[PDB]
Parts: C-alpha cells; sequence; structure tokens
RNA sequence: UAAAUCGAGAG
C-alpha cells in the first residue's frame, strides 16, 4: 500500500526515497535507472523497492468516512 | 533493443491522485464485461422496445 | 495421568488415499518448538506418495 | 484477512410483535469484567483485540430480565475493524436490531503457506 | 426426494455400514499440512507444540 | 457523538429507543466512531 | 548450565568428550572448532547442530592422550580470545592512521 | 605449530575507505571461520535500539494499527545503544520499563483541510494540513533522569524523511512507542548494519602473454580499472583486482579461454559494512569483535 | 448441536 520502510533483502532504509524518486522523475526529465542511481540505490534488491512500488494508498485515501464529500 | 515495456509511474500515481472525470482509462476492462452488460441492457432498450 | 505426548510416544501417520499398507506407518514422536506443521523426513515421501505442495495427512495417537 | 459477521437481535421475532431484546446493558448485576471490550451501548470499541470467549455485543432480554452477551466464536484472535448499525426500511422508528461487525486477522507468512 | 426409510439409512455409501461401522471418526487424532525436515531420524515425526499440548496419553501412576 | 452517518459523514449521538437514522439526512446506516482508547501492540 | 558435558559420550580416561552449548550457532562453533583444531594434541574435533530450530550446539573433542578434552576446550577458547584481541588491536591501530 | 604470535605477525588490516555510514576495509591472512563469525555477529548480534512496543490511542487513518506499529518499529533511531540497559521479560509490564532502558516516543498528528488551498489544485500539500506523516514527527519525551543524559543528543530517527503514513481531514493518529535494546537475531529491525558482507579478493592469472590487439579485447572483458595495457610493450597486466566482479566474461570467448585463470585469495577478505545510522561502521565492527571475544570469555568462565 | 442440495476449492 504505502512505501516500505526498509528493503526486504538487505534492510537498507528506502522509505525516505519515494517522494524524492517521484520528484526526480517529475521535474528532471530522468529515466528510472538514473534517478535510482542518484538516490544511492546500487544493489538491485534496493532498486526494485522503489522502481516497482505502486503506491496504492492514494487510491485508498479517497474513500474517507470521516469527511463529507 | 526492442522488447521494451515501461513502468508508467508518473502516469499511474497521477491517476491514483485524481481519477478521470470524463471516462475510465483501460477501455479493454469494459469490453470484458460487455457480454453481460450489453446482454442485460438488451432486454429494455434497442429496436422493438 | 493424561500426560502430554512425549518424545518416547509412537504415532500412526496416514495420508489419503491409502492405496497400500505402507501409506499408513508408525513414527516415533519428536516434538518441535516452532510451527504448526507435521515435519516429515524425505525418505517417508516414497511410501506416502507425499510432496510438500500443501499436502496434509493424519496423525493418530494410540491410547494403550 | 477481513471477516464481517451480522449479529441480528430480531431473529427471535416476526410479524411485528413487541421487540423483546435491546442492544446494551440493563439494570441487573452483570460482571464488569466484560465491560472492557464493550461501550455503554453494548457494542464493541473499534480497534479492540478480541479472542475466543470474549463478548462482542451485549443485549438485554426482557423475557428473562437478564443482560446476555454474544461472544466471539473463533480460535484466531482478531481486531475489531468496524461496526455498522443497520436501521431497517420501516416507517416506524424501530430500535436497532442489526449490527454488522467486521474483524481483521493478521495473516503473516507462516511455514506451510503456499507461495 | 421423499423421506428416506430405514432401508435408505443402511444401503449405500453414506448409509450406516459403510459410514459408521467400517469407517468411523476417531478421538486423539490430528490432521495437518506436512513440511519437510532433515535432522529427523527417518523413523520420527516432528509434531507442533499445539498438538503436543492437546494430544494426551493416559499413563497409570506406578 | 458516538456514531457517524454513512452518507453525509455527520457525527450524531444516539440515545436508547431512538430512531436509527441520520438527522441531517434520511440515511439508516450508521458507523460506530473510533473513540480514544488504549490499544497495545508489538512492533513485530 | 550454559555449557554441559554429555556423559553418554565422555570417556573415563577423559580424552574424548562431547559438550552441548545453549544459544550458539555456526558462529562460535566454527571459530572454536578451527582454533582448537590448531592444537597439535587434539586428534578429532567437530561441531554439529542437532536441529536448526533449537539453539543447541555440540562440540566433539578427542585427544591423543596427555591432555583432557576440557583442557583442549579451554585452550581453544583462550586462543579465540587472543585472536579477536589481535584483530581488535590491528583495527584500532589502522583507524588512527586513516 | 600455529600460534597467536604467528597470526599476529601475519594478520594485517588494509582500510580502503571510511565514512559515517559505510566502511570498506580489508582483512588479510585470516581464516574464513573468523571472518564469517565477524560478519554474522555484525548482522545478527550487535545490539541496537528500535521501537519494540506501541500503545495506540487513536488511528482513524487508512492504515491498520498493526502495519503502522510495524513501520514505527522498522525506522532506525539515532541513539547510541550504550546509553540504555536491557529490559527484563520476567519483570511485570508495570515496572518492566524504566528511565534507564526504554525510550518513549510520541506521535500526535491530526489532519485537517486547508481552506486557503489554491483553486484547481491537486497537490496534497496545498490541499490538506499534515497530510503526510513522517518519522521526524516522532517526538521524543524524556522521562526521569534521561531528561538530563539525553539533553546533549536527543533521540531522533536516523532517516527523518521516512513516510510513515498519509492522512486526510478528520483522520488522526495518536500513539506512543516504547523503544528498547535488542539484537538482530531476534527481529530484523534491531540489526544496526544495513548490510555486512565480505568478498574474497579476485585473482586474475594471465597464464600466457596476451600481447597485441587481443589485450584490448582482454582489457574489455573486465571493469576498466582491472586490466591495463603495458606502456612499454603492448601487453596486458592486472592493474587492480579489487575493481572487478567475478563475471567470467573472458571465459565466454575461445580466444582467451585457454590464456587466463580466475581464482580467489582465499584468506584476503574485503569487508563492506553499511550502517543504518545509530552507529558508525567502525564501531559496529569493533563491537562485533568484542562480542566474539566476550562470548568466548563467558564460555571459558562457566563451570562445565 | 442437526440434514440435504447447490456452489467453490486442496492433495
Ligand atoms: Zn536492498
Ligand atoms: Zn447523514
Amino acid at each position: 500500500m504505502i512505501v516500505p520502510v526498509r528493503c526486504f533483502s538487505c534492510g537498507k532504509v528506502v522509505g525516505d526515497k519515494w517522494e524524492s524518486y517521484l520528484n526526480l522523475l517529475q521535474e528532471d526529465e530522468l529515466d528510472e535507472g538514473t534517478a535510482l542511481s542518484r538516490l544511492g540505490l546500487k544493489r538491485y534488491c534496493c532498486r526494485r523497492m522503489i522502481l516497482t512500488h505502486v503506491d496504492l494508498i492514494e487510491k485508498f485515501l479517497r474513500y474517507n468516512p470521516l469527511e463529507k464529500r | 533493443q526492442a522488447r521494451t515495456a515501461d513502468f508508467r509511474t508518473l502516469e499511474r500515481e497521477s491517476r491514483f491522485i485524481n481519477p478521470p472525470k470524463d471516462k475510465s482509462a483501460f477501455p479493454l476492462l469494459q469490453e470484458a464485461v460487455q457480454p453481460h452488460i450489453g446482454s442485460f441492457n438488451a432486454l429494455t432498450e434497442g429496436p422493438d422496445g | 495421568v493424561y500426560r502430554h505426548i512425549k518424545n518416547r510416544d509412537v504415532v500412526l501417520m496416514n495420508r489419503q488415499p491409502t492405496l497400500h499398507k505402507a501409506s499408513m506407518m508408525g513414527h516415533k514422536v519428536r516434538v518441535l518448538p516452532n510451527e504448526k506443521t507435521l515435519r516429515l523426513h524425505y525418505a517417508n515421501t516414497g511410501a506416502y506418495n507425499a510432496d510438500f505442495d500443501g499436502d496434509e495427512m493424519n496423525m493418530h495417537f494410540p491410547q494403550n | 484477512m477481513y471477516k464481517t459477521e451480522k449479529v441480528d437481535l430480531a431473529l427471535n421475532r416476526n410479524r411485528g410483535d413487541p421487540i423483546t431484546q435491546h442492544f446494551g446493558f440493563g439494570n441487573d448485576e452483570w460482571p464488569k469484567e466484560w465491560l472492557e471490550k464493550l461501550d455503554e451501548d453494548g457494542l464493541p470499541y473499534i480497534g479492540t483485540y478480541v479472542e475466543e470467549g470474549d463478548p462482542i455485543c451485549a443485549y438485554f432480554d426482557d423475557t428473562l430480565n437478564k443482560t446476555k452477551i454474544k461472544t466471539y466464536h473463533s480460535s484466531e484472535p482478531a481486531y475489531i475493524e468496524e461496526v455498522n448499525l443497520i436501521g431497517d426500511e420501516s416507517n416506524k422508528f424501530q430500535e436497532l436490531q442489526t449490527v454488522s461487525i467486521k474483524y481483521r486477522i493478521r495473516r503473516t507468512p507462516q511455514i506451510g503457506d503456499k507461495f | 426426494v421423499p423421506i428416506p426409510g430405514v432401508k435408505q439409512a443402511l444401503e449405500k455409501k453414506e448409509g450406516l455400514f459403510r459410514k459408521h461401522m467400517m469407517g468411523k471418526r476417531v478421538n486423539y487424532a490430528a490432521r495437518s499440512v506436512i513440511s519437510p525436515d532433515p535432522n529427523i531420524e527417518t523413523n520420527e515425526i516432528g509434531v507442533p507444540p499445539v498438538f503436543a499440548v492437546k494430544l494426551t496419553y493416559p499413563e497409570p501412576v506406578t | 457523538l458516538k456514531y457517524i452517518c454513512a452518507e453525509c459523514s455527520s457525527k450524531l449521538s444516539l440515545s436508547r429507543t431512538d430512531a436509527v437514522r441520520c438527522k441531517d439526512c434520511g440515511h439508516r446506516i450508521l458507523l460506530k466512531a473510533r473513540t480514544k482508547r488504549l490499544v497495545q501492540f508489538e512492533a513485530r | 548450565e550454559k555449557i554441559k558435558l554429555l556423559t553418554q559420550a565422555t570417556s573415563e580416561d577423559g580424552t574424548s568428550a562431547s559438550f552441548q552449548i545453549v544459544e550458539e550457532d555456526h558462529t562460535l562453533g566454527n571459530a572454536l572448532r578451527y582454533v582448537i583444531m590448531k592444537n597439535p594434541d587434539v586428534e578429532f574435533c567437530g561441531y554439529s547442530i542437532p536441529h536448526p530450530s533449537e539453539n543447541l550446539l555440540n562440540i566433539r573433542i578427542q585427544t591423543y592422550g596427555e591432555t583432557t578434552a576440557v583442557d583442549a576446550l579451554q585452550k581453544g577458547l583462550k586462543d579465540l580470545m587472543d585472536l579477536c584481541d589481535v584483530v581488535e588491536s590491528k583495527f584500532t591501530e589502522k583507524i588512527k592512521s586513516m | 605449530e600455529w600460534n597467536v604470535e604467528k597470526f599476529k605477525k601475519d594478520f594485517e588490516v588494509n582500510i580502503s575507505s571510511l565514512d559515517a555510514r559505510e566502511a570498506n576495509f580489508d582483512l588479510i591472512n585470516i581464516d574464513t571461520s573468523i571472518a564469517n563469525a565477524f560478519r554474522r555477529i555484525m548482522i545478527s548480534e550487535v545490539p541496537s535500539v528500535a521501537a519494540e512496543y506501541v500503545y495506540f490511542f487513536n488511528n482513524t487513518s487508512v492504515i491498520q494499527d498493526e502495519v503502522l506499529a510495524h513501520r514505527i518499529g522498522l525506522v532506525p533511531l539515532k541513539v547510541d545503544p550504550d546509553m540504555l540497559t536491557w529490559v527484563d521479560s520476567n519483570l511485570p509490564d508495570d515496572e518492566k520499563f524504566t528511565d534507564e532502558n526504554t525510550i518513549v516516543l510520541s506521535l500526535n498528528v491530526k489532519c485537517t483541510r486547508n481552506p486557503d488551498a489554491p483553486k484547481g489544485s491537486t497537490d496534497p500539500k496545498e490541499l490538506y494540513n499534515n497530510a503526510h506523516v513522517y518519522a521526524r514527527d516522532l517526538k521524543f519525551e524524556p522521562q526521569g533522569r534521561q531528561s538530563t543524559t539525553f539533553a546533549d543528543c536527543p533521540v531522533v530517527p536516523a532517516d527523518p524523511d521516512i513516510l510513515l503514513a498519509k492522512l486526510r481531514p478528520g483522520q488522526e493518529i495518536s500513539l506512543k512507542a516504547h523503544c528498547i535494546l535488542g539484537i538482530g537475531g531476534d527481529h530484523a529491525k534491531f540489526s544496526p548494519v544495513s548490510t555486512a558482507s565480505y568478498r574474497l579478493l579476485p585473482q586474475i592469472n594471465i597464464l600466457q602473454p596476451i600481447k597485441g590487439e587481443s589485450a584490448r579485447r582482454f582489457q574489455k572483458c573486465f571493469p576498466p580499472g582491472v586490466i591495463g595495457i603495458d606502456e612499454g610493450s603492448d601487453e596486458a597486466y592486472v592493474k587492480d583486482a579489487r575493481k572487478d566482479t567475478v563475471s567470467r566474461e573472458v571465459l565466454r570467448y575461445e580466444e582467451f579461454a585457454d590464456k587466463v585463470k580466475l581464482g580467489r585469495v582465499r584468506n584476503h577478505f574485503i569487508f563492506n559494512v553499511e550502517s543504518a545510522g545509530a552507529m558508525t561502521p567502525e564501531e559496529i565492527f569493533f563491537k562485533s569483535v568484542r562480542i566474539l571475544k566476550n562470548k568466548a570469555e563467558y564460555l571459558k568462565n562457566c563451570p562445565i
């Protein structure tokens, strides 16, 4: 749903690199590989953490019982 | 290299944030249930009432 | 005393379908500390025709 | 894993006879030990941790003048995800009889699980 | 479709001879999905702690 | 205010023998609000 | 009861013995086995984990005589300590430079 | 006759780099038993601090409480593990936690819509207040004498940009987290090393001279700083064997299939330790070697 | 507390 705190395979913290990854892809016209390299994700175990995240929580957040629409 | 797919991350997350207000993306997902939708819709509309 | 099953107890292990008598054997009990599965040696898989693809089987505890 | 069960207090009546059972507690002497997981209206707090043998909803019964609790029937501990009150499509303002209570159970991968 | 009789309770499978005499349901038996285990003596069965807590044997005190 | 309307999301407090329906709209489905209570957990 | 001697394996002479240690793995066991295999008096040394799910380790030590297995275990532990001490000293010395 | 003196004379450490999060050093003439013991102790046995228990007071967000507590347990805390002792499991939950062994964090964030949002806006920062919940929002509450000993270095997550949760107006999260001392062999959240591993030094043996244009092809089969063409005569040599992975791409060509051998210097380890943030890699390795020494000492001092 | 029938699955 939301970005994992740590890479499963090794344990490197990657939860602080999701908004940064989206911003790197968005403003700077970068490909995914270069953006991942700039974030410091070297091993592919860490690279597929942010490369393949779907970020489903946003789709969850639009259904809000506690606020009128 | 020609066997190239792509993660549409910028496209996907934007659509997550704001759903389309005109029509649903992935029109092929509506043609899967057409044999049901268009079948039920055929007993109330179409030619001959 | 209705004591718990121990390491010196025997148990009747059977896996359906029981095509031949070797598909229902008697094993010495060793109790493990971790998980909710019946752990079985690989050599027993020949007679039970058992893989570990979610296959299940029955343990019976003789009471005399 | 989510499981939603409907507790209906109107399964012991029909044809519009007087409503015998009311959600909540009464004025009898029921142990406070099961007030931990139930509010003042005999419904479970959202997010509480319910195991087997613990109350889910408390209903007072006029026929017996006794406060009875329905309990949780499962050996898998669960957390109360949500509770919904279902008023009926009736012109009369009938007291609540149907509650849809949904639990969630943590299915973390144990050995023996098919991947 | 009609109510079964006394004969219909004994005749075929799901009757009374094949379903409650030749094959019965038993006490002190567990059923579970198996997993492999080396370090088991090839004549042993590795049982979970839950089964070790539920299953019991009556030992006369001596 | 122990409950929430399932349509207009408005909070409402329901007494005994009160009509099970929202006051600001004619909706009969009410959700129990998540009140502030101590729920212990283990970060594992 | 951190380390225990298995009387079903020890010899009355004392040269052959088996030790069971709680809460160990192939971390202390491998290092201790290698360090005590450095001993010229030790004939046979091995380590074994009965079951991976139990935090139990076994060390088998058999000598050539003139030295018990317990003395061999003591020498191995001391040598492992000294080995760790020298690697610590080298690391500390190298940290000061760069 | 092997002896600690001979190993002390032959052992040598060759540090290649040193940082605040990563140390890449070398251990020479040491057995793989001791090196693997150090690696395992670094990964699994050197203690650290992480949020062990979570007490929830309200979670109206779209994330379930167990997942949120798991995430709060998975964020590394920049607190030196030496400053607190170990809790007792056999102690009752009332007096188990003291000011000397448990660090209390609190998170109280309530989302609410921003009325001044720009028209036609879709960014969840202009729209809502406290929409995103970060690890930096975990306020540290010093209780007792820890209000003084932690005054110089307050508790704060090592990576403060960790995205714990996302909120919407009306939704709120209020909770406390008790963080205790623990080791990585109990739960993976207590491991202080992002990754600890050694690799054997690659060894490229040129069996027969590869002089000429083929050397350029031979130079092409390795990472650039590994094979160099001799300046004097056109001839290949191993400039640096630490800069090549063992890819064996040279083995895929019959031209060099019989003119090279790949092996390892099987007592020369390259240790690459990447830390999580609570400790520096040099202190992590120091604690690992100290833990092995203390484990051996405790085993030695116990009656048999 | 029960029983059929239907449906979905596992080996
Ligand atoms: Zn990784
Ligand atoms: Zn309403």
